[PDB]
């Protein structure tokens, strides 16, 4: 199972070399998408009744 | 294949009666729908008779009401048509044509060949002015198709076919509800309307693009078709 | 209702579709076969005739069985054994000749598990002349130190019988045993009226008389 | 014949 | 191997020595001055019976108007969800199914489940009803989610621990995904199409890639097997639900995690979550009967989407973010708004 | 109004309301729409159709005596009403008598009630139930009509001796000896393995269903048999007819008691109503 260990290794080490970004900056860009699309989105702001393609 | 064939075609002694059979094959016919349209050997298309799936509803024509009987025989895959009392103004070219009806379907897709019969108010009405177009080829040329009633129905769809009759063939779909094209015909056709007045713009004719066209309305029963307008080369 | 009247004819026809579906297959009867590795399951499924679930199907006096070999599914069992509700009968099968403690764990898991609290589980054993023989040659406290008795046949039978029966605690669900030789062809009488019995049962909770 | 009177029920 | 075990554990303590040293804040330390949505309260517009089993699975079409539902009575059915009208009714060889899809085109629709084979199913076809395209079979184990590439690419999650990506044109497996140890139960597929996440049983939730076929990231947060998974509609961060009654939030780039979606009143597990257009509302199903909807910015309980009278086991929401669906185990499919 | 029968008429029949009407709202409201459409439902629903629809015509004998005659309505009311009546309260009675018998035959014939029984069936049954309850009404709509008599006219009516003898036999011998025999057949069979543990449950109910059946029905029919007995203008007749308007509030007591005693048995319907409610 040496190899099983080998790959396993190798995997650690591939991963371990991804460039990470701090985490404020994905909260501020997340924040920033959801802000972005408030408009165009019809669950959190109800639809008019005419507009409604339900009623 | 799908392929649909007719039989029971000749001349008849007048005020006899005579049946007439649509045979179908290559596809699921227990789950499709058969209509009949009658073509005079000088005028265009004519509707004539209708049976839906299951055998639920048969419509008929104003003047064609209570002469004939529209029946299917599921299992033996076959579109039957009895009908009675031949009088002078019933010769014509009948076909066979066949339509689903759900959403997203084509109806009136494929087209059978054709049998040979000779005997010797509230409708919409559809008409088209020009009868006659002479183009040669390489250049756009469209088809109006006009209307006594709006066709666009409430929910947004509206019901306005194009088709296309070569000459020594059988009429072909080309754009179904107006607006969506059909399948295998070549992207260089389009659909146009809104309301009374439809126009079918053709870019890049060819050769083989000629023949008379025929435009039909499927709001309410019965589907009255146009007078024809026809393409010809030069 | 332009054109959609086909339509809403074409649904009401495959709803009525649906419906004689429905109907035509809530007749059959739902029995699961779980049990340990090579303990008599092919030869049991082979016995009443006829990659991952091995159905297997057929009708006995007016009645329509189905079985579910689902043990040949290499996985987390707790991830794809919710699906496996409203079956009759479970019926489980066990290898007396080799050995026990995994069947024993298997059973207990299975008999107290949350969505089988309520269906009854049928215990069947196989291989009873091997099993005397090895009790001929060997005793029964191999694998059983806590057991004190005599090593006759019927007296240790009983004991393995009471181990398994000693592992309920729902008083809804009852525990058929059964005896079988791998030469035995009347099994499928024993699953008939374990079946019936159970019917009886489920039809009677249902009308509130029980 | 005679006179009989119930209160519906009958 | 011990020297192998011990590059393996200083490897661990890198990677976490790394995530840890750019965890600055957390998210609910940087949202603090927004609005909550409030009240978010839903009806059921529509009310859609036809099933007579447990529905497991339905996912919305590309046109947001027609929904395929999968139940074990063997019916895979396409529904119009403007007029509650049945188009297809699609009867299937194994009636043990645990997942659904519908191709962007349209023309394809895919179920599998413990019968091992992903089939492919021809809904536009010239000759009538529908026919079988495909029986796709390379897997040892359930298949538990399908996801449709385009019309030939098609992502298939398995419970044999592995994930692999087959192309419909001949049958056979171009890529395969190894390195999870627990069984694989869920999978979704990012909006550019160039790469996803699959979610197994040992609590650990894997990056993918489907061109260079190389795993790209792992999550290690959850305590119990994942059961459900979705990106966020950015491309950029995905929610991941467990049977640990929680559903948590990642990033890629931060590659840590965000917040915790846990209430002391729930104690069932996770079965289904789904995001909005928007991304700020996550509708999560829960085996308590009901569907909590989940602010993703604030962590709180914005409303209960309750109305159903079994567990609910798959949640979708339209493209255009029109009306969202439920299916539970009742046979009942209802389309809210 | 000095009498002490009409006085405990009306406490019998306004404490029949009062528990009648929310009980069987509930319980219609609950299997008709929170609960699923299984087999034993539609006995459910229809039993308390007719229950309900005895408690809705209630208020009309509640009228009746509380004026003792002089029916101020046309013919038209005096025509229907008496007739309406009966038709609820008999289907009431063949519902409970196809019940007794779908739990005796469910037991009796397990692998066919398996095969053969469906949603179709109990609507086909309950059908025919309410046909057969139409025509044993269609005699009272053809024999009534109002008698001059003072201002005051009291609506009311050979023939009488047939009716009375064959609503008599039809309401009352089949069905209870149909329900007895059931009962006692399911606590036979209810005895023999596995079952050991039941057999105290299943008697108790089985016994204080016929008895509060046999209870709530037997001093009406005792009565209408006497009015036949008893030649009128005599003051024991009188004494008969003040009594059966007690006959009648035990009469819709037993609609009223029905839906306690078969609804609620159904552990998963008062469950789920206990959710709802």
């Amino acid at each position: 199972s040496i190899a099983q260990a080998r790959k396993l290794v190798e995997q650690l080490k591939m991963e371990a070399n991804i460039d990470r970004i701090k985490v404020s900056k994905a909260a501020a860009d997340l924040m920033a998408y959801c802000e972005a699309h408030a408009k165009e989105d019809p669950l959190l702001t109800p639809v008019p009744a005419s507009e409604n393609p339900f009623r | 294949d799908v392929q649909l064939v007719e039989s029971g075609g000749g001349l008849v002694q007048p005020g006899g009666s005579r049946k007439l059979s649509c045979s179908a094959s290559g596809f699921a016919f227990s789950s499709f729908g058969m209509h009949w349209v009658r073509q005079a050997p000088e005028k265009g298309l004519e509707w004539v008779a209708y049976i839906s799936s299951g055998s639920g509803t048969i419509y008929y024509a104003d003047t064609v009401k209570g002469r004939f009987t529209i029946s299917r025989d599921d299992p033996k895959n076959t579109l039957f048509l009895q009908m009675t009392s031949l009088r002078s103004e019933d010769t014509a070219m009948y076909y066979c044509v066949r339509s689903i009806y759900y959403y997203g379907s084509s109806p009136f897709d494929f087209w059978g060949q054709g049998t040979t019969l000779t005997v010797s108010g509230s409708d919409i009405v559809m008409t088209q002015a020009t009868s006659s177009v002479p183009v040669t080829p390489g250049e756009s040329v469209s088809i109006s198709c006009r209307s006594s009633k709006s066709l666009l129905h409430s929910n947004g769809n509206t019901y306005l076919y194009w088709f296309l009759q070569r000459p020594g063939q059988s009429p072909q779909l080309l754009i179904y509800r107006m607006s969506n094209l059909a399948s295998g015909v070549p992207d260089r056709f389009s659909g146009s309307g809104s309301g009374t007045a439809f126009t079918l713009t053709i870019s890049r004719l060819e050769a083989e693009d000629v023949g008379v066209y025929y435009c039909m309305q499927h709001l309410e029963y019965p589907l009255t078709f146009g007078a024809g307008t026809k393409l010809e080369l030069k | 209702s332009a054109e959609e009247r086909a339509a809403l004819e074409r649904s009401k026809a495959i709803e009525k579709n649906l419906k004689e579906d429905g109907i035509s297959a809530a007749k059959d009867v739902k029995l699961l076969l779980l049990g340990a590795d090579n303990s008599g399951k092919s030869t049991i499924v082979k016995q009443m005739k006829i990659t991952g679930i091995v159905e297997t199907h057929f009708t006995f006096k007016n009645l329509h069985f189905r079985l579910f070999d689902v043990g040949g599914q290499r996985s987390e069992r707790k991830k794809w054994i919710h699906c496996f509700e409203d079956v009759t009968a479970i019926i489980f099968c066990v290898d007396l000749s080799d050995y026990m403690h995994e069947s024993l764990m298997l059973f207990d898991s299975i008999c107290n598990n949350k969505f089988f609290i309520d269906t009854s589980i049928i215990l069947f054993l196989n291989k009873k002349d091997l099993f005397g023989e090895k009790i001929k040659k060997s005793p029964l406290t191999i694998c059983f130190p806590e057991y004190t008795g005599p090593n006759t046949y019927e007296d240790a039978a009983a004991y393995i019988q009471a181990q398994f029966e000693s592992k309920n605690r729902s008083p809804n669900k009852e525990i058929y045993c059964h005896m079988t030789c791998a030469t035995d062809t009347n099994n499928a009488q024993v699953i008939f009226d374990a079946v019936t019995d159970i019917i009886i049962a489920n039809n009677l909770r249902g009308c509130g008389l029980y | 014949y005679s006179f009989k009177d119930m209160p519906l029920x009958r | 191997l011990d020297q192998l075990r011990q590059e393996a554990e200083q490897l661990k303590n890198q990677i976490r020595d790394a995530r840890k040293a750019c965890a600055d804040a957390t998210l609910s330390q940087i949202t603090n001055n927004i609005d909550p949505v409030g009240r978010i309260q839903m009806r059921t517009r529509r009310t859609l019976r036809g099933h007579l089993a447990k529905i497991y699975a339905m996912h919305w079409g590309t046109d947001s108007r027609l929904l395929v539902s999968a139940s074990q009575d063997g019916k895979l059915i396409i529904w119009d969800s403007y007029t509650t009208n049945k188009v297809h009714a699609i009867p299937l060889r194994s009636s043990w199914v645990m997942t659904c899809a519908y191709a962007p085109s349209g023309n394809y629709v895919a179920c599998g489940g413990l019968d091992n084979i992903c089939s492919i199913y021809n809904l536009k076809t010239r000759e009538g009803n529908v026919r079988v395209s495909r029986e796709l079979a390379g897997h040892t184990g359930y298949l538990s989610c399908c996801r449709f590439l385009d019309d030939n690419q098609i992502v298939t999650s398995s419970g044999d621990t592995t994930c692999a990506l087959w192309d419909i044109e001949t049958g056979q497996q171009t890529t395969t995904f190894t390195g999870h140890t627990g069984d694989v139960m869920s999978l979704s597929l990012a909006p550019d199409t160039r790469l996803f996440v699959s979610g197994a049983c040992d609590a650990s939730a894997k990056l993918w890639d489907v061109r260079e076929g190389m795993c790209r990231q792992t999550f290690t947060g959850h305590e119990s097997d994942i059961n459900a998974i979705c990106f966020f509609p950015n491309g950029n961060a995905f929610a991941t639900g467990s049977d640990d009654a929680t559903c948590r939030l990642f990033d890629l780039r931060a590659d840590q995690e965000l917040m915790t979606y846990s209430h002391d009143n729930i104690i069932c597990g996770i079965t289904s979550v789904s995001f909005s257009k928007s991304g700020r509302l996550l509708l999560a199903g829960y085996d308590d009967f009901n569907c909590n909807v989940w602010d993703a910015l604030k962590a709180d309980r914005a409303g209960v989407l309750a109305g159903h009278d079994n567990r609910v086991s798959c949640l979708g929401v339209t493209d255009d973010g029109m009306a969202v669906a439920t299916g539970s185990w009742d046979s009942f499919l209802k389309i809210w708004n | 109004w000095n009498e002490p029968p009409v006085i405990l008429s009306m406490v019998i029949l306004s404490l029949t309301f009062l528990l009648g009407l929310p009980g069987n709202g509930l319980v219609l409201w609950v299997a008709g729409l929170k609960m699923q459409r299984t087999v034993n439902t539609i006995w459910f629903l229809h039993l308390t159709l007719a229950d309900l629809l005895c408690c809705l015509s209630l208020p009309f004998s509640l009228a009746h005596l509380a004026l003792q005659g002089q029916w101020p309505y046309g013919r038209f009311l005096c025509k229907l009403i008496p007739s309406i009546i009966v038709l609820n309260m008999f289907a009431s009675v063949f519902l409970l008598t196809a019940i007794s018998l779908d739990r005796c035959l469910v037991v009796f014939k397990p692998i066919w009630c398996q095969n053969h029984r469906n949603v179709g069936m109990a609507c086909s049954i309950c059908g025919c139930i309410w046909v057969v309850a139409f025509v044993m009404c269609i005699p009272v709509f053809v024999y009534r009509e109002i008698f001059t008599t003072d201002n005051h006219n009291r609506c009311g009516y050979t023939p009488l001796v047939a009716i009375t003898i064959t609503r008599l036999v039809v309401g009352f011998l089949l069905p209870s000896v149909i329900m007895i025999a059931c009962y006692s057949f399911i606590v036979f069979r209810m005895q023999r393995g596995r079952f050991a543990k039941s057999q105290s449950k299943t008697f108790r109910v089985a016994v204080v269903v016929v008895a509060v059946f046999l209870v709530c029905w037997t001093p009406y029919h005792i009565f209408g048999v006497l009015s036949l007995l008893t030649d009128p203008e005599t003051p024991l007749g009188k004494t008969l007819m003040s009594w059966d308007h007690v006959c009648i509030a035990l009469a819709s007591a037993n609609s009223c008691f029905n839906p306690f005693l078969y609804a609620l048995l159904g552990k998963d319907f008062r469950k789920k109503a206990r959710q709802s409610i």
